């Protein structure tokens, strides 16, 4: 985001690339907040040994394996179709 | 900011030349249609005065602007990444000790 705001004049408004950068910042944070929630809801300090009560695969992990890539895919079909046409 | 242009006569004193704005405030035109990318001209003011140097007293017309800086570029570049990188620092309170 810092390096992309170079070699262009210091305009007051926000360009389309700045909107793409905000959405990507959000998708990289919501992912970080999702891991923070998983670590808040974690339990034991030992993982699976492959062979006691062990930890389970998080439901927030299994939902974000699908919801996060599709919501980025929906954004790309919206953003690139709107500005390439304009 | 307050940026000035200092119009003055070099060799002729006030006994040899006299300066005035022709048209009072309707002497500097086209200021309102100037577009700057990061500034905005709030006001402009025209001053007629005399300055006294060692060799005599010389007439002077002073043209000046009042540039105000736009904020949203600095919000987009400096303030909001620092805010987000500060929000990132308090994620560490939720991770176990
Ligand atoms: C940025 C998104 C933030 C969402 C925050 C959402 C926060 C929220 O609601 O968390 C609750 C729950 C946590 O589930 P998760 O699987 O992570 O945690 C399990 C859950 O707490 C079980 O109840 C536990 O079993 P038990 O009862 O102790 O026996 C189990 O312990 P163990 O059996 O392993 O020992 C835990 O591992 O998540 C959802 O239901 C999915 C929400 C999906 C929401 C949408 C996500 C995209
Ligand atoms: C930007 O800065 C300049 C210089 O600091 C400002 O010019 C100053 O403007 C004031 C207000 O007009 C002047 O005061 C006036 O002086 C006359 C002199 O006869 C007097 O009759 C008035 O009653 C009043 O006191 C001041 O002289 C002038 N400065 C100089 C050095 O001449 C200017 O206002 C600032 N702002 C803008 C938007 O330009």
């Amino acid at each position: 985001s810092i390096s992309a705001r170079n070699s262009l004049p210091k305009v007051a408004y926000a360009t389309a690339m700045d909107w793409f950068i905000a959405v990507c910042y959000a998708f990289v944070f919501s992912a970080l907040i999702e891991f923070a929630t998983v670590n808040y809801f974690t339990k034991r300090g030992y993982a699976w040994d492959g062979k006691k009560t062990f930890n389970s695969v998080s439901k927030i992990d299994r939902l974000s394996r699908i919801a996060f890539p599709l919501l980025f895919g929906i954004f790309n079909l919206v953003y690139w179709a709107t500005y390439l046409n304009r | 900011q307050n940026c000035t242009l200092e119009i003055e006569s070099y060799g002729y004193t006030t006994d040899d030349i006299e300066f005035y704005w022709r048209g009072d405030d309707n002497a500097v035109t086209g200021v309102t249609k100037i577009e700057l990318p990061q500034f905005s001209i709030v006001d402009y003011k025209l001053i007629t005065k005399k300055v006294v140097f060692s060799t005599g007293s010389y007439p002077r017309l002073s043209l000046s602007f009042k540039l105000k800086r736009n904020i949203g570029y600095f919000i987009l570049q400096t303030y909001m990444p620092s805010i987000l990188i500060t929000i990132l620092s308090w994620v560490s309170f939720w991770i176990n000790y």
